[PDB]
């Protein structure tokens, strides 16, 4: 496929890489917990100039 | 402003030779190089990673 022949002639030929694939997914974040105050933002029924 | 070398005004004349009566054996050094690294490149490794 490297060399788009199907005769190869004699030698060493540079074809692709070896890489070991990653085997699970870890996700870390932090433990605290809180709910977010968007509430205070969005539904205030007034706002500034 | 540099220096070109030493002044030195050779005898000339038209009957008149320099015979060397000595010699020295000088060894001399020369560097040549030969080789370079040898490089290799993943392009698509280098450019995109995984
Ligand atoms: C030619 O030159 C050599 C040196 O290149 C002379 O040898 C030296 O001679 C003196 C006096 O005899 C010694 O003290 C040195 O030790 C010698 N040096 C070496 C390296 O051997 C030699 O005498 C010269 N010959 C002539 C005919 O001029
Ligand atoms: C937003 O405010 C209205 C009154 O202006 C209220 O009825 C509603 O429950 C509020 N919503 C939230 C998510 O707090």
């Amino acid at each position: 496929c490297t060399l788009k022949s199907f005769t190869v002639e004699k030698g060493i030929y540079q074809t692709s890489n070896f890489r070991v694939q990653p085997t699970e997914s870890i996700v870390r974040f932090p433990n605290i917990t809180n709910l977010c105050p968007f509430d205070e933002v969005f539904n205030a029924t007034r706002f500034a100039s | 402003t540099m220096s070109l070398g030493a002044e030195n005004s050779v005898a000339y004349s038209n009957n008149s030779i320099a015979i060397p009566t000595n010699f020295t054996i000088s060894v001399t050094t020369e560097i040549l190089p030969v080789s370079m690294t040898k490089t290799s490149v993943d392009c698509t490794m280098y450019i995109c990673g995984d």
